[PDB]
């Protein structure tokens, strides 16, 4: 997916 | 009475393609965008339902929706009956805890939200997720929402939100104690409290501060 990850 | 309304998160266009048919079959309301109507966050998930953190997944844990696993969808095509979503809720992520049950913890803990009595200040910059967002976020925990450093009232407890890579051309997110009498934190303070559904100690993300 392109939505963006936050990790 | 009250819709269904889900959103997808983690997804390929072709898996997007299930859920579209998926959703037309069953009337299930589907859309692009979460907002106070959404009931269901569907998530891109491991075998174990964990998935990764995205702003749909924070977002729906923040409203205390259902977050369950894309995985839901997939069985209940090769059952060609609908399931029970309950049994497919995510139970973690990649970055907190691979069962921390944070959608569940927010789920059943709405009259205790995790930012009661808090008002922050997103102060900007921010990249990956608009500062209305994560604003939305925060209030939707609870949180009482200040633009200003000035506009914190005194007596509630204050707390600064930044996002220090944002900073182009400034370190001035060491600055900001100056501004006001008030904590200042990394974004991920917020994430990781809205994902756990518990409010982190400030400790770990107190940004220094130059007096």
């Amino acid at each position: 997916s392109t939505s963006p990850t936050f990790n | 009475n009250k819709r269904m309304s889900m959103v997808v998160s983690g997804l390929t266009p072709e898996e997007f393609m299930l859920v579209y048919k998926f959703a037309r079959k069953h009337h299930i309301t589907l859309t692009n965008l979460i907002t106070e109507e959404t009931t269901h966050v569907v998530m891109k998930t491991d075998a174990e339902f964990v998935c990764e953190r995205t702003l749909k997944y924070f977002l729906g844990i923040a409203g205390g929706k259902w977050v369950v696993s894309y995985f839901w969808v997939t069985q209940s095509i090769k059952e060609r009956k609908m399931l029970n979503e309950h049994d497919f809720e995510v139970r973690g992520d990649v970055v907190n805890g691979r069962n921390h049950q944070g959608p569940k913890r927010a789920r059943e803990s709405q009259d205790r939200k995790i930012f009661r009595g808090l008002e922050i200040c997103c102060y900007g910059p921010f990249t990956n997720m608009p500062t209305d967002q994560l604003e939305w976020m925060v209030q939707l925990c609870g949180a009482s929402v200040v633009k200003e450093l000035s506009s914190f009232t005194l007596g509630v407890h204050p707390i600064v939100v930044v996002q220090p890579d944002a900073w182009t051309e400034d370190n001035g997110f060491h600055a900001i104690g100056q501004m006001c009498e008030a904590p200042v934190v990394t974004r991920k303070w917020v994430l990781d409290s809205v994902a756990l559904y518990q409010c982190q100690e400030l400790d770990t993300y107190l940004i220094p501060q130059i007096p």
